[PDB]
């Protein structure tokens, strides 16, 4: 290996592109069973946040820093920087990294970095005696040791190219896509790679081919180098000069793109580079196809010369853990659900309420009352049940602004709170004293019918001793002298417009004759009326308060809209309305 | 990035380089500054115009180290080595300092002035021919660049050519297209490096390429769809090379979905009739990508898809045979 090894610890300077490179590096980190290469991210927009990076199945949280100084302060360990920023910011980030005494290697993936900037960064790296790779470099890959960047592609490719262990071939390309093709060619025709370096396709790369060939010459593991160049500049001619200069240990295999000498002197022509390299003693094929044959030639040559051992890949390789949903689909894992729903399914093109498509209900002429029955009873209501649900909801919709629920919504409307939150405050008021005695009225009147059929005084005594005031009986303003036409209407509708037998309602109406004889305001109220009607229709007990909660939401939204339309100011209750029965004022004693 | 004579002189004018109004002269000089890995090289000669072609040993060159620009003194003594003397050497040295200021400050790659003429009577200089190549990537830091680059060394950018460059600077990926006059083999290859090796493969065995085209850096489906369509339109089309190496990050399932639609829309227009499509690809989601492109044989195309086991440029051999 040459630049990246098991001692390489990186800082990624960049955003989402940087995070995707880190995720790929973590996949390699898992395959070669090493700790995470990425130690930190430097990205001011997301400073302070943490990125979730999976090392196989294990989640690693990597911190995002505002600048490089705090990153290195928290991770002195870091010796490499990868620049994933755009052209306008990359050169400055690369300068900062090169000037950091911890950082020895800076690699840039950035495309469109001004040549003037790349030239300046190359000279800075030379002064400081540091390595600069790129710009426009996909990465550095050291088989079995380290991956810097996205170089090497998907996990299946790391396995196909045998990137989990050192081979005998080094790879040097200008092109990113071709470093992956060369790695494959070394695995397919040789024993794989030691290190693969994409130097970048820019006019002025940070480090040229000779700089890397010198490093490969000193790496005992590297026995040959596959160099893939292109027409333009002179990086390949200097490499031929390097090779010719002295007897070198490493063999050089080279392919030069750009033999398109038909399309519009040429000192940096493909054919001149091929001749220069061929003359210097490099293995140069006529086409890219011949490169596989040159690798097989060198490989068979190094085994013959006893430099390579024919030790077959007898290694048990880790496999990436699948996502929980994949394993579930195959039924290979048990996932206990967090919740169970029985009333609606949203997974299709539209919701199904108790098995029925929502739009199909609209088309066939059903109403809101029918959707209430489906979602709360899991049964489509009868025309009779439907007509009763419709009247209960309409009759209970609103009862002015003085009531707790409506007043709670008005208070929150005036405090400048949004409708869903304002209405939720009003809905919190629905309980034992205001509108929420529907369920208990139903329960206790059903129990009265069963346990005290001809004994209202017994029922009342039992209630006084065990529950307190009777749910469904009593009102603050309505009385025998001021009747509630809402209850008279519902009772009259059930008695005169249906042939229903309502034993709970009948009992409740009899207790009202006894209670109103005690105090005139002890009338059967809307809670008791709805409670009894719904118990007699055999609606689930749990659903009973639903009718008031839903109906009164119409009123509560109404009040919220009204207060907003009026542009009402914040309510602060008038002083003359409060009885301050407070403690006498006193000095606080010293501790 | 070559720029036209018009915008080039606007930049020359900005830095005080003498330019004709856009004249009768006595002599023609040669002045050029060409960037290198260490900065730039300035080339001066007393024998400009058509006369420079033969008098190349008359050229005096000094290497300007990056951000270590020479003094008006150093340039005037270089002028004297070129054959200049007195005021001619003085004003020429001054032109060079203004040329270096323009090179360094306008993110130039190369500036070539031939001829730089002198009207001796009033010491009126004028840059008659201006060949400027700037680094257009650096456009973001040059708000005064009210111009677009022209073809480096080739004919003017065509109809379909301009449209590929327009859609390129809309997405984070890359899409490039160059029309080769005539040619049978229409390349639709992934990555610049692989594209060049596919073109070389065609030329090497004797074949004729219909174009040059590349798509890299995970381009969005439509960008690849737009490049596919363009390549299908090409004259004398009988072979389409849908090549590429093994992608490092380009989703082949995503790009192939774009290629599939660019193929369907082209064959419906009556283009891909008797045209054999050759697919060879690797990279992220290659299994899904290569399987979905194989499916275009079930209804339509004479497609021959291969995986990584097929050497990269060996589909060129198969295409050129049958
Ligand atoms: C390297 C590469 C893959 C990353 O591409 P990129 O999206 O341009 O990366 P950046 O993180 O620099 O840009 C993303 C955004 O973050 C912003 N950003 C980045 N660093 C920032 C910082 N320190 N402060 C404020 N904004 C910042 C950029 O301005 C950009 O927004 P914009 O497109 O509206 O101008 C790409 O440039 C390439 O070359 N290919
Ligand atoms: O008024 P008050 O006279 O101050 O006292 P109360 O409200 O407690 O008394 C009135 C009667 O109505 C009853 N009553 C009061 N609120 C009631 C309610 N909501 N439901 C049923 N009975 C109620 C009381 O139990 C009392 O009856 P009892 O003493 O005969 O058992």
């Amino acid at each position: 290996s040459i630049l990246a090894n098991k001692d390489t610890r990186a800082v990624i300077i960049g955003g989402v592109a940087g995070v995707n490179a880190a995720k790929r590096m973590a996949q390699f980190d898992f395959l070669v069973n090493r700790p995470l290469t990425v130690q930190a991210f430097v990205y001011p927009p997301e400073a302070g946040q943490q990125k979730e990076i999976f090392r196989g199945g294990e989640l690693k949280n990597v911190t995002v820093y505002d600048s490089l100084a705090p990153a290195l302060e928290e991770h002195p360990d870091i010796n490499t920087a990868l620049i994933y920023l755009g052209a306008s910011r990359a050169a400055q980030a690369a300068k900062e990294a090169l000037e950091s005494p911890n950082i020895q290697l800076v690699s840039m993936i950035t495309e469109g970095v001004p040549e003037k900037d790349a030239k300046r960064l190359k000279k800075l790296a030379q002064k400081l005696g540091k390595m600069l790779n790129g710009p426009s470099s996909i990465g550095i890959m050291s088989a079995g040791e380290c991956r810097l960047g996205v170089i090497g592609g998907e996990f299946k490719n790391l396995k196909l190219c045998n990137l989990y262990r050192q081979g005998s071939f080094g790879v040097l390309t200008k092109s990113g896509g071709l470093s992956n093709e060369a790695m494959w060619l070394c695995a397919q025709n040789g024993d794989g790679i030691t290190s693969a370096v994409a130097i970048g396709g820019d006019a002025y790369p940070g480090t040229d081919f000779v700089t890397y060939l010198e490093m490969f010459e000193k790496d005992p593991a590297t026995k040959a180098v596959v160099m893939i160049g292109e027409v333009g500049g002179n990086l390949e001619e200097e490499a031929a000069e390097w090779l010719a200069a002295e007897p070198r240990r490493i063999k050089l295999i080279a392919a030069i793109g750009g033999t398109c000498q038909e399309v519009l002197k040429g000192a940096g022509s493909a054919r001149s580079k091929m001749n220069a390299l061929r003359d210097a003693g490099a293995y140069v094929p006529d086409t890219f196809g011949g490169l596989s044959k040159e690798i097989k030639k060198v490989y068979e040559e190094l085994i013959a010369a006893g430099e390579i051992s024919t030790e077959i890949d007898e290694a048990v390789l880790p496999e990436l853990p699948p996502r929980v949903q994949e394993v579930m689909k195959q039924g290979e894992v048990i996932v206990e659900p967090l919740i169970r729903t029985t009333i609606s399914d949203d997974r299709g093109e539209e919701p199904r309420y108790a098995g029925y498509a929502a739009s199909e209900l609209c088309s066939k002429g059903y109403g809101i009352e029918d959707v209430i029955g489906l979602l709360w009873n899991k049964k489509l209501p009868t025309r009779e049940e439907s007509e009763i649900i419709k009247r209960i909801v309409m009759i209970s919709a609103d009862h002015g602004p003085a009531v707790s629920g409506a007043f709670g919504s008005i208070l929150a409307a005036c405090a400048g709170i949004d409708m869903p939150q304002a209405v939720s405050a009003g809905m919190t008021m629905i309980g034992p004293r205001f509108g929420g005695a529907v369920t208990n009225a139903g329960k206790y009147f059903k129990m009265a019918v069963e346990d005290y059929p001809n004994d209202i005084p017994g029922f009342l005594s039992w209630m006084k001793k065990n529950v307190g005031p009777v749910p469904g009986i009593g009102h603050r303003v309505k009385s025998v002298k001021n009747p509630d036409q809402r209850v008279k209407y519902l009772v009259s509708y059930i008695k005169n417009e249906t042939s229903l037998h309502t034993p709970c309602l009948d009992y409740a109406l009899e207790v009202e004759k006894v209670t109103t004889a005690k105090k005139g305001n002890l009338i059967l109220n809307v809670d008791g009326t709805i409670g009894c009607i719904l118990m007699d229709l055999d609606f689930p007990v749990h659903s009973l308060n639903g009718f008031f909660v839903l109906a009164r939401t119409i009123g509560m939204i109404g009040h919220w809209i009204d207060q907003n339309n009026q542009n009402s100011r914040l309510i602060r209750l008038y002083d003359y309305l409060i009885n301050y029965a407070v403690k006498p004022e006193q000095e606080v004693p010293e501790k | 990035a070559k720029i036209l004579e018009g915008p080039a002189m606007k930049l020359f004018n900005k830095w005080g380089i003498p330019v004709p109004n856009y004249l009768e002269h006595d002599a023609e000089f040669y002045v050029s500054i060409i960037g290198n890995k260490d900065g730039a090289e300035l080339l001066i000669s007393k024998h400009g115009g058509v006369d420079i072609e033969d008098n190349w040993d008359s050229v005096r060159r000094i290497q300007i180290e990056l951000d270590e620009n020479p003094t008006i003194e150093q340039l005037t003594e270089l002028a004297k080595d070129a054959g200049f003397e007195g005021e001619i050497a003085e004003r020429v040295g001054k032109i060079c300092s203004r040329l270096i200021l323009c090179f360094d400050n306008e993110d130039a790659q190369s500036i070539e002035i031939n001829p730089l003429v002198i009207r001796k009577s009033d010491m009126r200089f004028a840059a008659l021919d201006a060949v400027m190549n700037v680094d257009y990537d650096a456009r973001f830091r040059h708000a005064d660049w009210d111009f677009k680059p022209v073809s480096e060394i080739g004919r003017p950018f065509t109809e379909a050519e301009q449209q590929i460059m327009e859609i390129d600077s809309r997405i984070k990926g890359s899409v490039k297209f160059v029309e080769v006059p005539g040619g049978e083999i229409a390349l639709l290859t992934a990555g610049g490096g692989a594209s060049v090796f596919y073109a070389d493969a065609v030329v090497a065995r004797g074949g004729t390429i219909a174009n040059y085209a590349e798509y890299s850096g995970d381009p969005a489906d439509w960008a690849v769809e737009a490049l596919t369509e363009t390549i299908c339109r090409l004259p004398n089309i009988k072979h389409i090379i849908v090549g590429g190496a093994i992608a490092n990050f380009t989703d082949v399932k995503a790009t192939f979905s774009g290629i599939i639609n660019g193929f369907r829309e082209s064959k419906s227009k009556g283009y891909l009739e008797g045209v054999k499509i050759w697919v060879r690809r690797g990279g992220p989601n290659e299994a899904q990508g290569l399987a979905a492109i194989k499916q275009l044989q079930e209804e339509g195309f004479d497609i021959h898809v291969y995986d990584r086991s097929m050497p990269m440029t060996d589909i060129v051999d198969l295409a050129m045979k049958s």
